[PDB]
């Protein structure tokens, strides 16, 4: 039997997705405030709040915990339905992935503030945690790929192409970038296998591809399932799906050196990164086109359905960032952009605008269904959430652009006499209003997250036994 | 739709000129 | 097609995804420019190595870059643009990604130890406008150096030229200052 | 539309958008062009282009502003402070250079703080002359009496009180007699008697007015106990600029 | 809806502007 879809894990992951979203974004707001007012840092005593330590916590919680859980819930729901079979690992393998993932985030929460970090971005957790994550991910791929193997229909939905790719590539990236000799039990009590330029390359190959697969590909899978899930029928382009997918999947791995522009990294590598990052523009947009064009005719729905609003706007930000990224990947542009708040602007445009928004919409869609509910408790709240999230994202982006341009310019600016026009401190001071506005925008987005939490909770209350009949 | 592509053309000059101003101000700052 | 075939799709994906990594990462292992240390350079002294770990633990990297780009203005501000050879020993590499604070790569003497102590103790005190967090605990905690030998041994395994003699021979604030003082020094003296 | 449905979802067989195609192809073409043009070429740079552009940037900068610096170098530091052409451009830019390099220790104002000298004022530890200031800048930069058996716990207190009297007048009679005697013995050698101080040593005058230095009895006790040990790092490596800065610092007082 | 389209076009215009300015430079 077991004809019914295993909703179990998806339910757990969805709720946790909301929870981690709140935790991660709140850390985001707090650290932002710390940039605005350093007092928020403990003056005497490292303690609980210190920016250097908290920052990676924000990073990991937001990406792996929030984004990660979103990916788990979405992939488990989506693959099951798209292929029409009950999850291959079942409660056992899949639930293991749930608890295991939970353990991973919990360990991050304890470990990071404690000070144990490799110092490698998006890599920060210590080796023991790395082994745990590798194990959980291995289990996760078996469940997912197994689900595909067990499918009913002969064809495999493109959404699964993206999810599947994301799964495999992240595993490879994680293993490779994490090679390190353990000196001690924890924290970064390991030293990376590589050093210098090589370490930088491995790091950014890993680092970009992280957003590339974890944040883009996997989420593209989400978009592929959820955007078309609507009352309106067909409008899409399958051939684009094919071109866009392969081209993206191939091209994206080359993008690593754009991080490294005008650094110690050899010129040839930097160039390869730039060129491929520019080629990357097309496939990435292919995703957005495929998503948006699908809406055509359907647009009237946008006023009606806020979940749709979220998905659509999500693609808008996605395209924007996928455009801005290639531009910043040009050496001349990077010359200005690098080390400035602009990089952050770019990150949150994609993070809040693309990743968060699509996952949000995804959850609003799925959680009622998984919960054995016709719909969310209040649509109005989804709308309010939509607005809060949108203004917050835009405010964040605007502030960062102003700050970033100001910083790059101020840093580079030379006088008539040839001397440096501004002290670094002057640039720092210039940045303050930007820091505050950013703090506010992020705060608003966070509030939207709270509204989501309230709404979801209300809906969650309704029924025990929410097997949703056959499905 | 014509409304869609039109409102697509709308505003483009706005950000275009805003950012060209931004870049003149930038090369003016650096 | 290959739409239908799970194994084929998986294999092609793994293959497609691999090319960039093989093309970019692998050749670097082989290239000498990125491998060769500056001639003068030696590995971090045990105090400096410990301090570097502290710099890692604290999260200094999150605000401070250690990579000078080859532009005139940054050369003017920071000093000689960073060279691959400088980072040869760095497991893991410290190059920044963000400059909330200024670039640290070449503070090969720029400030006195005393200044560093006061500043780390309370950045606002020395630099009123600073965003930097206060790190007074550094003064509070002493180093046991139990682990230092293990750390150097591991680094040697990794290729760092520590002598047996170096291992045998080997406050946190002291270590951090020691680390900061070495940065970028290797190139200038050599 | 295509025949197979994936739970609700069906997909249209549609063509790639022409513009999308064009952009994709264009990017590819640009990439090939870039690679041929970059490392694998472009004209303008002999050999092969690289980060080598750095040299060009510096070189053109040098051509453009070499004259200004070169003119200044011939001129003496005193002259470079006076003259608003070089001299005034030397204060604003020297002042420009000052902010970037010196401000973090000596204050944006150049007024200084505890542990760092006030460059604006009249008082100079190493000497106010142009040569002295220049030397301070170019080549860069107090004995622990607590230990020297004789000084001890009490001797230090006494000497501190006496110095505060040289600087002004507090009231502590034991802390005065003893201190006078000690100062004449030891301190006076570097700080002189009546604390004129000696510029050669960088020993500051004890007969000063209220400055930023820890005048308090306790602070004086600490400096006497433990001694000083302050450094002015050399700008000869890091820094022409040193000269303009000397001209600026000199201009600062007057 | 039309507001989202307007914002999207605005972003695209900002982008083309950035390209021009970088070629300036
Ligand atoms: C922190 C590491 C400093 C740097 C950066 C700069 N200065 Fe400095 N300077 C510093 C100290 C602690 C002292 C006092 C040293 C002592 O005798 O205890 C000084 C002294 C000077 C002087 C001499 C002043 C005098 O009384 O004769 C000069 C002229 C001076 N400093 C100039 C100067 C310039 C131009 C700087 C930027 C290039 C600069 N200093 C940086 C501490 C520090
Ligand atoms: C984020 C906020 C940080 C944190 C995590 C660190 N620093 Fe910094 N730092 C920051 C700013 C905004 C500034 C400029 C203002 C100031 O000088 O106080 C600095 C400065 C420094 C400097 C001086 C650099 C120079 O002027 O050449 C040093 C040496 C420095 N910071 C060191 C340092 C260390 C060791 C850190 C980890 C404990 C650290 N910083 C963290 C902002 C931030
Ligand atoms: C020989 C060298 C001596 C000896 C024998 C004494 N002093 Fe000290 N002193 C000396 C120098 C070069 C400096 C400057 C230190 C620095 O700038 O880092 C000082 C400084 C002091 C100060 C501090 C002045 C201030 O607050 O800025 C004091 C209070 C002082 N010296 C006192 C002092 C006393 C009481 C001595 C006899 C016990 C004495 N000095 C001897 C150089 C030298
Ligand atoms: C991926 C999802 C994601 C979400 C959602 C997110 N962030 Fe972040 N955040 C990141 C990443 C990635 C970085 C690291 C950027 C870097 O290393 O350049 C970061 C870094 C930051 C920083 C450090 C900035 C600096 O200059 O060092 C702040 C502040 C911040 N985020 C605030 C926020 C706020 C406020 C929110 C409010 C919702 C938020 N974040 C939500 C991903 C996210
Ligand atoms: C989350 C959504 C997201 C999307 C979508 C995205 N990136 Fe980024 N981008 C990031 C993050 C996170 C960083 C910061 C990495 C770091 O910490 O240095 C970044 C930084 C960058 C930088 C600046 C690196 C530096 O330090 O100067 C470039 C260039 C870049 N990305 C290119 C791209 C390209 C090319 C694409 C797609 C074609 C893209 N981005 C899409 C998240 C994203
Ligand atoms: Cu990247």
């Amino acid at each position: 039997s077991k004809d019914e879809y295993f909703d179990g894990v998806i339910r757990a992951g969805v709720i946790a997705t909301t929870f981690w979203g709140i935790v991660g974004f709140l850390v985001a707001v707090i650290i932002a405030f710390q940039l605005a007012f350093p007092a928020l840092n403990l003056e005497f005593g490292n303690g609980m709040l210190n920016f250097g330590r908290l920052r990676p916590l924000h990073t990991s919680a937001v990406i792996f915990a929030f984004g990660g859980n979103a990916l788990i819930a979405s992939a488990f729901y989506v693959v099951q339905r798209t292929s029409a079979a009950r999850l291959f690992g079942g409660t056992a393998l899949g639930w293991f992935v749930f608890w295991g993932w939970q353990l991973i985030i919990v360990t991050a929460a304890t470990s990071y503030l404690l000070g144990g970090s490799q110092g490698k971005e998006y890599a920060e957790l210590n080796w023991h945690l790395d082994i745990l994550v590798a194990i959980v991910w291995v289990a996760y791929l078996i469940a997912f790929l197994g689900t595909i193997f067990k499918r009913k229909e002969p064809h495999i939905y493109v959404a699964n192409w993206f999810y599947l790719s994301f799964i495999v590539t992240i595993a490879m990236l994680h293993i490779v970038n994490n090679l390190a000799v353990p000196v001690s039990i924890f924290g970064t009590k390991s030293v990376q296998l590589m050093a210098g330029v090589q370490d930088a390359m491995t790091q950014w190959w890993y680092g970009h591809n992280a957003v590339g697969f974890f944040l883009t590909a996997g989420f593209l899978g989400m978009m592929y399932y959820f955007v078309p899930k609507q009352a309106e029928r067909p409008v899409y382009s399958y051939k684009l799906s094919i071109v866009h997918f392969w081209a993206l999947i191939f091209l994206y791995i080359w993008a690593g050196p754009h991080h490294l522009h005008y650094t110690a990294l050899p010129d040839w590598a930097s160039t390869l990164g730039m060129v491929m990052s520019v080629i990357l523009w097309m496939p990435s947009w292919g995703g957005m086109i495929n998503g948006l064009m699908t809406l055509s005719g359907a647009w009237d729905k946008l006023r009606t359905d806020p979940v749709i609003r979220m998905m659509v706007v999500s693609i808008g930000f996605y395209g924007m960032s996928t455009f801005e990224g290639p531009m910043m990947s040009i050496k001349a542009v990077n010359s200005l952009s690098h080390y400035t708040d602009w990089t952050i602007g770019h990150v949150h445009s994609g993070a809040l605008g693309w990743n968060g928004m699509i996952t949000f919409g995804m959850l609003y869609f799925l959680t009622p269904r998984l919960w054995g509910r016709s719909g969310l408790y209040s649509l109005k709240l989804v709308s309010w959430h939509f607005w809060l999230a949108t203004i917050g994202i835009v405010l964040y982006a605007s502030s960062m652009w102003v700050s970033g341009i100001m910083e790059g310019l101020m840093w580079r600016e030379v006088d008539a006499q040839g001397f440096l026009v501004n002290g670094f401190a002057d640039t720092v001071g210039a940045k303050f209003p930007m820091n505050v506005v950013r703090g506010v925008g992020g705060v608003l987005y966070l509030t939207g997250g709270l509204i989501m939490a309230y709404n979801l909770w209300a809906t969650v209350a309704k029924q025990p036994k929410t097997a949703n009949l056959a499905v | 739709m014509l409304v869609k592509t039109h409102i697509t053309k709308i505003g483009v000059t706005l950000f275009a000129v805003a950012l060209f101003y931004g870049f003149i101000y930038m090369l003016s700052n650096s | 097609v290959l739409e239908k075939n799970a194994t084929l799709l998986l294999i092609f994906a793994f293959l497609v995804v691999t090319i960039g990594g093989i093309v970019e990462i692998a050749p670097l292992f082989y290239l000498e420019n990125t491998i060769e240390k500056v001639e003068g350079m030696r590995p971090y002294t045990p105090l400096e190595l410990t301090g570097r770990d502290i710099y890692i633990r604290e999260g200094c990297y999150v605000c401070h870059s250690q990579m000078i780009r080859p532009m005139r203005d940054e050369v003017e501000r920071y000093g000689h643009y960073s060279l691959a050879a400088e980072s040869m020993y760095d497991h893991p590499f410290q190059w920044g990604s963000k400059r909330t604070g200024p670039d640290l790569a070449r503070v090969g003497g720029r400030y006195s130890d005393a200044w560093h102590v006061e500043h780390l103790s309370n950045p606002q005190s020395v630099v009123p406008e600073s965003v930097m967090p206060s790190y007074s605990y550094l003064a509070n905690v002493p180093l046991d150096s139990t682990w230092i030998e293990d750390r150097v041994s591991t680094d040697a395994l990794v290729g760092v030229p520590y002598s047996a003699e170096m291992i045998a021979a080997a406050t946190e604030m002291d270590a951090l200052v020691a680390y900061l003082q070495v940065l970028g020094t290797m190139v200038d003296f050599s | 539309t295509t025949g197979h449905s994936w739970d609700g979802i069906e997909e249209l067989n549609t063509p790639l958008p022409r513009w999308w195609l064009w952009t994709f192809y264009a990017t590819i073409v640009w990439g090939v062009a870039y690679s041929i043009a970059m490392p694998a070429a472009t004209p303008g740079i002999l050999g092969s282009s690289t980060r080598a552009d750095v040299e060009k940037d510096i070189a053109k900068f040098a051509e453009m502003n070499k004259a200004v610096e070169d003119k200044l170098v011939a001129t003496d530091l005193t002259a470079i402070a006076a003259d608003p052409e070089l001299v005034t451009y030397t204060r604003n830019a020297g002042a420009a250079v000052f902010r970037t390099w010196c401000a973090q220790c000596h204050g944006a104002g150049a007024g200084g703080n505890t542990g760092f000298p006030s460059l604006l004022d009249g008082d100079w530890l190493h000497g106010g002359s142009i040569e002295t200031i220049y030397t301070n800048i170019k080549h860069g930069i107090m004995p622990a009496h607590l230990t020297d058996e004789l000084l001890e716990p009490a001797q230090i207190d006494d000497v501190v009180q006496y110095v505060l009297k040289i600087s002004g007048q507090p009231a502590d009679e034991a802390r005065a007699t003893a201190g006078q005697q000690v100062f004449a013995d030891n301190c006076v050698s570097c700080h002189g008697e009546d604390a004129k101080g000696m510029v050669e040593m960088g020993a500051p005058n004890l007969t000063d007015g209220i400055w930023l230095y820890g005048g308090d009895a306790n602070t004086i006790t600490t400096t006497i106990q433990l001694g000083r040990g302050g450094v002015m790092p050399s700008w000869s490596w890091a820094a022409a600029q040193i000269r303009a800065v000397a001209s600026y610092v000199h201009s600062l007082g007057g | 809806l039309l507001m989202f389209v307007a914002f999207f076009g605005l972003i695209i215009a900002v982008n083309v502007t950035m390209a021009v300015q970088a070629v300036k430079t």
